[PDB]
């Protein structure tokens, strides 16, 4: 309950709700970002790419726009993403 | 590089400095010009220009 509320505060300090309620979150990015957060690891890199337009691409292809090692546990190539299973 | 050809291919939030640098180059690199010389009373010797 502590971590959940804190994570909400971060998500809302950026992206004010009234301007972003309609946007769709990328489940992959959301899962990775949340997992790092309660692992007491910084998550700033993920917040820039929390959303995606489902009518224009998949949650995968939305990520492959940035083909490089985002972080030590989240590595994405031009065609694929590697991460530990939750 | 295509990104150099079109700086819009570089995400600002992800690579700010590179995007700015490309736009700076594309905006401030000087424009070439031309001017005459010599005398019309003589041959030109120019090939392309």
């Amino acid at each position: 309950h502590d971590r959940a509320l804190a994570f909400v505060g971060v998500l809302t300090q950026r992206y004010p709700l009234t301007q972003n309620a309609q946007r769709y979150t990328n489940p992959l990015v959301l899962g990775a970002a949340f997992g790092d957060f309660l692992n007491a690891r910084s998550i700033d890199i993920f917040l820039d790419r929390l959303f995606y337009g489902p009518t224009q691409e998949s949650p995968i292809t939305s990520i492959t726009k940035f083909p490089y090692q985002w972080t030590i546990d989240f590595n994405v190539t031009a065609d694929s993403v590697r991460t530990p299973a939750g | 590089p295509p990104g150099f050809l079109n700086p819009q291919l570089i995400n600002p939030q992800q690579a700010p400095l590179l995007r700015a640098f490309a736009e700076h180059i594309r905006a401030n690199w000087p424009q070439p010009s031309e001017f005459g010389y010599g005398s019309t009373l003589q041959g030109s010797a120019n090939l392309f220009i």
